[PDB]
């Protein structure tokens, strides 16, 4: 995924997908065959992370004709957003592992003279990473267990299996004698509401629409919540990219043991940039604005208190 | 249209094969098409087509023992049992390496039949095996179309480049083993015989290089000793490269793909074993009449037939159920064998042709070297001459440049071949990518 | 990823046996290694009139052989063979090849050094069966003899043989004799140096919980920590992701766990809302915690079928105010919606809480005071001094954690 | 741009062409055997 | 092509008995030579009569009749006509040269297309080692070098003299010599002939149970002997099979076959010259083998001038063995031979400076000179092979500097 | 780029159809 979207070929995608299927728990999944990966728009300016999409093939069934392409497009939009969030969540884990390993390999073995300043800078960096991880985890928890799960249980499970009580079902017609039954006892009663074709299409369309057009994900400071969230995500991306430079500088400090003063100055400069600009100047300001924005909404006040 | 035509053809094949004049013996209950305006015409056609497939499938599998014909084709064409072909190459090693026209063609036929189609007869009434029937059918003949020329169309040299094997088939078996499938099998036969022959040339040359008296002689001077050591190491590299290439082609391409077909055919055989012959079709009185005629030009439902698509068929559930899929599976298998092998692209084929030519010519050069080494050392020159310093120095100087040329040519060919495999594997073929990784990890 | 479990010492083996029996029970793997057919899913509703398929990840811990037989990724290291014999008899599925058999900490450390090649070969053999390894799990007692020295030497060996490229947990059990304080400090020095995340368990607090054996609680907590890994869900599903959420800096790596005892008594918790409040209680924590404590990170585990979202949301909101967070850490409480194993008939909820609080100041203070009292070739005394200074290096750090 | 997929598009087209080159040449050989008589 | 087995000495005869019992079990041949209810080819190792009886091609040679009597009684299908009954033993072999030459020529005439000679003998066998050392000379002289020889020599656990005298001819005439140590065999067991028999039986599996590849002994050996000087092979066997806790996959067989503890000879750091791994199971998963080959290539230290290729043969299990789990054998060519040869040379020098037992060999002045020159030649040849194996390790092996 | 392969595919479809029509013509005339 590091290389541009034009470089990735079909064979590499197939190798990646098969290896990931073997590693994970999907290899025992009943319909593991149906899974298939693809790249949507192989533009030069788009990297692999910005184009990869997982596609669940249901073309072999007549059900695919009920599900119009618009619904699938809204299923690939929401997947794209969630894919970005989880990409950042995992990048922070890799950051944690690499910095923790560097702590044992270099800093703790360094000379006692300059060990303390480097230890302090490393602790600052890791604490910033911890703050970002907490924020991302809270956002993912809110989406997963208040938007996707609630909408599923409310619009699919409760529409199909529980009774769709209506004003016509209220009337008990057995006040009429109605001794007869038709067409015959041979016709089953099926534990699920009998839905028309248009009813099935509308049911799945409403279920998808509720998720994609939720309170947080709508397009409605005259700015939408999505834009603020994406701005915070860009802040985290910048943090990761700068932390990689800090990684290279500190490992070059480890390798050295007149250059020491230059490297120490660069370390101070990088620490100042990350601590002041990215975190204090950008992240805390954006999060304060977002928290104040959320309190104006009754639904999102609870999320604001945590997130 | 296809269903009607194929149903009729399949019933005709059954009647002509088993000899029945009509299907009275099966005593099955059948329903005929009452009218052209009936609503169940498509259902009736589908049922008839399924009946025809059921009968022809059971004929082929249970009666004609097709599953064993698949293993027989595997053995004879792709050397799933390489003992016999190894004996054949060993017996005619001197002939096969000679130019096409410089050797008698009729001898190869006989020297092949003594190896392959040998026989012991069985008493009257004892059933012949299908292998017994197909052994005597096969014929190996030399053809004018060389491998590198015949494969270029579907984009003297030593006789090995032009020896082919053909197997005519009984009716109806030849309908499933269509000529296009047998031709794709023949191409693989020619490729594998080339590689097997070169491996047999790499082993014999390895036997002389190590243990023949001239090469193993201890009384050479230091320079000739180091020259011999360099030559032995280079030949070891060539041997390892050829064994790696053969391993990929035979285990990573042929056997790996064949496992799927073997499993599918076993499943189909088990499915048909428990299935009766002949199916009963019933129907109601069909009182619809005017409610079904729909006379006129046509209905507006024709659009739905074109709107739907039937390109989604997979999972090979319950084995192969239609003879068309039975043929399609083997056609796909043969296409996979040709595509995976380095014969489909132009870059891969050209690099393979250069590599094989270079190895063969190197073996011939090794053979001609044996004569030169006699003159260099004295202790054995006197023995061989029974039947000057400047000249000896000239001979060694000539061998220096010749051997260096071969060494550098090998390096060039190897580099180009690896680059070509890497690009093709990254672009199209998954199987070639792992071969590229293995060969790169080798050198 | 894959997880390799290492058990050192008599206490470690006793805990690990029940830990593996717990996991085998949850995944339906019998003691002989035979697998049980997976029951149909409960929330996968189906239309109604009125074998190898699975949706869990047991192979993350057990090696699935070609003959459909599971085998734990465990390595048993000790000297007394009686405990190993009992463990193997209880669980024949343990691989005999994986067993290694042979008071002063120095003697055990030197024994581990001399025979390091064999143990290292065993570790490499276990790793070779793992593709894309994730982390190591260690079950050992800080004090007690064989466990201290052997586990410390294995800690160093594993840390430096793989370049620290995989995180390494530690399910250390702290002691509740003249040699014990020395062993505790000496082992804690290497715990500081090498371990990536330490679960502190105190035997006295475990006895306090029990009377309301002691190894069963440790096994339950350890086998419930990795519930998201074996039953993947929306969040986490990776051991590095769980640990990274509770360790802000490499120094503040010591975690402690709280356990809800009443998983079976018929007066069990009414709902998720009640259990969320009860988990914060200080009487069921596995480490003695005072009222001056402050929490650096919060993580709550919930294990049940179709948990009510309203109750969880309200419980998180109420519990957020009660908890005293460290000034420089944002108020954040996280709840893990784990999935109960379908093989378990018990329908009652279970919930384990894992915390990173500042109560470690008092515990390490007690250890340090006992060591100082007991102190009152020369190389060993230098190591004692180094351990004293290393422990103080995080004593003062946890104290400074209070300050912005 | 056309969507990228795990299955090799060019491989499928190339295999189709090779299978269309076998049918053509076999048909030509048969027609040559038919014409010369 | 067909192969001829030669058994020399008591240890050789016992190992041969186990080997032929294993081979007959694999091909279902009964003790009396009758068949049991073909795709396999026992003809390469058994002579088939037109009365449906299988008899081994082996030739039994021993100084005493007790061992031969036990071997023949245990396996009645041996042909009695093939039974025949250090310096003293070698001189005795000179006297019986005509009879043995005709005896071997009978077997060669009986087969259709000879391929190679197998030899089962013990280097430390005393007199029997002498007669086997003469056997190698006579065979190599009469049949030239077109037919190669394979010797499954058993190394030793006055003996140094015998080991050096036998190793001189072993180096000179053998074409591919396996090395087995009783020390490593009994270490693995922690009887011993059942390991050697199993390894030797599996080494030829691709010949008796044909597959796609490796249909001849030339192909099997040529992959392991780049130079005729480096002719000693180290064999490794995976013992963990047929137990409940056996290897979970063939990939783990490939990874754990390389452990130094399973090798059949004492080994520190070693460099591999060539590799070839045997996998023998009814069904083999290709993708596991590909992954294992890649890991094995990335993990093993090859010498600089070798192509660095690892070859895995997909052997087929015998129908007569019921559904047994996977098993595998590894045959390698290492530079570890220098250690054992150095040990032998050190013992020989230590016991040659001290005239301990040379009175049993030096009979007169001419005998003293004869034994001295013979011993010097043997010592020089062993040093030459040690120096060659040592020069293989370095990177300037191909340089003329 | 793959347009070119599709173009060649259709060209060979036409050529195969022409060959089959040639066979039918020849057989019809011989009868």
């Amino acid at each position: 995924f590091n290389e541009s979207s034009v470089n990735i070929s079909s064979t590499y995608l197939r190798k990646v997908l098969q290896d990931a299927i073997q590693i994970s728990s999907v290899k025992n999944f009943e319909y593991v065959d149906r899974l298939d990966s693809r790249v949507l728009n192989p533009q030069h300016g788009n990297l692999g992370w910005e184009s990869f999409t997982i596609e669940y093939k249901i073309d072999d069934l007549p059900m695919s004709y009920l599900f119009e392409g618009h619904q699938h497009l809204q299923y690939l939009k929401m997947f794209h957003f969630l894919w970005k969030l989880r990409q950042l969540n995992n990048l922070l884990n890799w950051h944690f592992e690499m910095f923790n390993e560097l702590n044992h390999n270099v800093v703790t073995k360094l000379s006692s003279r300059n060990r303390r300043p480097l230890a302090k800078s490393l602790s600052i960096i890791t604490s910033i990473r911890f703050h970002f991880t907490q924020f991302l985890n809270e956002l993912i928890a809110y989406l997963s267990y208040d938007v996707i799960e609630e909408n599923f249980q409310q619009h699919i499970v409760r529409k199909l299996f529980y009774n769709k009580n209506d004003q016509d079902l209220l009337l008990n017609k057995s006040f009429m004698n109605l001794s007869e039954i038709d067409p015959n006892n041979d016709l089953p009663k099926f534990n699920v509401n009998l839905l028309t074709i248009d009813e099935l299409v509308e049911l799945h369309g409403t279920y998808i629409d509720s998720i994609i057009n939720s309170s947080l994900l709508n397009e409605k400071t005259n700015i939408s919540y999505i834009d603020q969230i994406f701005n915070i995500l860009q802040t985290i991306f910048n943090f990761i990219n700068t932390s990689q430079e800090f990684y290279s500088l500190v490992c070059t400090f480890g390798l050295l043991v007149q250059d020491q003063e230059d490297l120490e100055f660069q370390l101070h400069k990088i620490k100042r940039k990350i601590y002041k600009d990215i975190y204090q100047h950008d992240y805390k300001r954006q999060l304060n604005d977002l928290k104040n924005d959320l309190n104006r909404d009754y639904n999102l006040k609870d999320l604001s208190k945590l997130l | 249209q296809s269903k009607i035509l194929n149903t009729g053809k399949y019933l005709n094949i059954f009647k002509r094969c088993t000899g029945l004049h009509n299907f009275e013996s099966l005593k099955e209950k059948l329903t005929t098409i009452t009218s052209l305006a009936a609503p169940d015409l498509e259902l009736k056609i589908d049922e008839f087509y399924h009946r025809a497939n059921k009968m022809l499938m059971k004929l082929l599998f249970d009666g004609y023992n097709f599953p064993s014909v698949v293993n027989i084709f595997q053995r004879l064409f792709l050397f799933a049992d390489s003992f016999q072909i190894d004996n054949f190459i060993d017996s005619t090693f001197s002939e096969l390496k000679r130019g096409k026209l410089k050797i008698s063609v009729s001898r190869l036929q006989k020297q092949y039949d003594d190896i392959f189609k040998e026989k012991i007869e069985n008493k009257v009434g004892v059933r012949p095996s299908v292998y017994d029937v197909l052994k005597k059918n096969q014929k190996l003949s030399v053809t004018s179309e060389s491998l590198y020329k015949v494969v270029e169309e579907l984009m003297d040299e030593p006789t090995i480049t032009s020896v082919d094997l053909t197997i005519p088939l009984p009716f109806p078996l030849n309908l499933v083993l269509n000529q296009q499938l047998s031709y794709q099998y023949e191409i693989m036969f020619k490729l594998l015989i080339n590689i097997k022959f070169i491996s047999k040339y790499n082993s014999s040359n390895w036997q002389e290089m190590n243990y023949s008296k001239i090469w193993t002689n201890s009384h050479f001077n230091s320079s000739v000793k180091k020259w011999i050591l360099r030559c032995r190491v280079l030949h070891s590299r060539i041997c390892s490269f050829i064994h790696e290439l053969e391993n990929y082609i035979v285990h990573d391409v042929i056997e790996h793909n064949f496992e799927e077909i073997k499993n599918l055919i076993h499943t189909t055989a088990t499915n048909l074993a428990t299935s009766e012959l002949g199916s009963d079709i019933n129907d109601e009185g069909d009182n619809i009449f005017n409610g079904s005629l729909i006379r006129g030009t046509f209905n507006n439902n024709s659009i739905f037939d074109s709107k739907v698509h039937k390109h989604r068929t997979t999972t090979y559930v319950e084995g192969i159920s239609t003879v068309e899929q039975l043929i399609q599976k083997f056609l796909d298998y043969s296409s996979t064998l040709l595509n995976d092998s380095l014969l489909t692209r132009e870059e891969s084929l050209r690099q393979l042709r250069k590599m094989l030519d270079f190895i063969f010519h190197f073996n011939n050069y090794i053979v001609q070297v044996k004569k030169v080494l006699v003159l260099l050392n004295h202790e054995l020159f006197n023995e061989y001459s029974k039947e000057d310093q400047e000249s000896i120095d000239k001979r060694f100087a000539n061998l220096s440049d010749t051997f260096l040329m071969q060494y550098e040519k090998f390096g060039e060919n190897l580099v180009t071949f690896l680059a070509t495999i890497k690009q093709v594997g990254e672009r199209e073929n998954q199987g070639l990518l792992e071969l590229s990784n293995r060969l790169e990890l080798c050198f | 990823g894959e997880t390799i479990t290492l058990q050192v010492g008599q206490c470690g083996n006793q805990v690990g046996l029940q830990y593996w029996q717990q996991l085998a029970t949850e995944h339906g793997i019998q003691s002989d290694g035979s697998s049980t057919p997976y029951p149909k899913d409960i929330n996968d509703l189906q239309l109604q009139e009125l074998g190898k398929y699975r949706n869990d990840h047991p192979e993350l811990f057990f090696t699935l052989s070609d003959s459909n037989t599971y085998t734990p990724r465990s390595i048993l290291i000790d000297m007394e063979p009686s405990v190993i014999a009992k463990s193997t008899s209880a669980l024949p599925m343990f691989n005999p090849r994986n067993v290694h058999l042979s008071n002063n900490w120095i003697n055990g450390y030197k024994y581990g050094t001399e025979e390091e090649e064999t143990l290292l070969n065993l570790i490499d053999r276990e790793v070779d069966k793992c593709d894309n390894l994730s982390n190591f799990q260690l079950f050992h007692s800080v004090a007690g003899g064989t466990g201290s020295g052997v586990g410390s030497k294995m800690l160093e060996v594993i840390s430096d043989r793989y370049g620290h490229k995989k995180l390494l947990n530690t399910f250390s059990i702290f002691p509740s004799v003249v040699v014990q304080p020395y062993n505790t400090i000496l082992t804690l020095k290497r715990l500081i140096d090498y371990s990536d995340a330490t679960f502190v368990f105190h035997n006295d607090s475990l006895n306090r919980i029990e009377n309301i054996g002691a190894n069963k609680l440790i096994a339950l907590v350890s086998a419930s920590v990795s519930n998201p890994l074996r039953f993947p869900g929306y969040m986490y599903s990776s051991m590095e992701s769980i640990v990274s959420n509770l360790i802000p800096t490499p120094d503040l790596k010591f975690l402690t766990s709280s356990i809800a005892p009443f998983s079976t008594q018929k007066h069990n918790y009414l709902n998720e809302y009640d259990m969320l409040l009860e988990l914060s209680n200080d009487r069921y924590k596995t480490n003695r915690v005072s009222g001056d404590t402050s929490y650096i990170s919060m993580l709550n585990y919930l294990i049940g079928d179709n948990l009510d979202q309203r109750e969880i949301r309200k419980g998180i909101l109420k519990s957020q105010q009660r908890i005293s967070f460290v000034p420089w850490v944002a108020r954040s409480v996280l709840v893990v919606h784990g999935k109960k194993s379908p093989y378990l008939k018990n329908t009652n909820l279970e919930g384990i809480q894992v915390t990173n609080n500042t109560s470690m100041i008092d515990v390490f203070t007690k250890i340090l005071k006992q060591f100082d009292l007991l102190i009152k070739e020369n190389e060993v005394m230098e190591m004692f001094n180094e351990s004293r200074e290393s422990v103080k290096s995080i004593i003062d750090e946890y104290k400074a954690c209070k300050e912005i | 741009n056309i969507a990228t997929t795990t299955k090799s598009r060019e491989e499928e087209l190339n295999k189709r062409i090779v299978n269309y080159k076998i049918q053509l040449k076999l048909m030509k050989n048969f027609l040559q055997e038919l014409i010369d008589r």
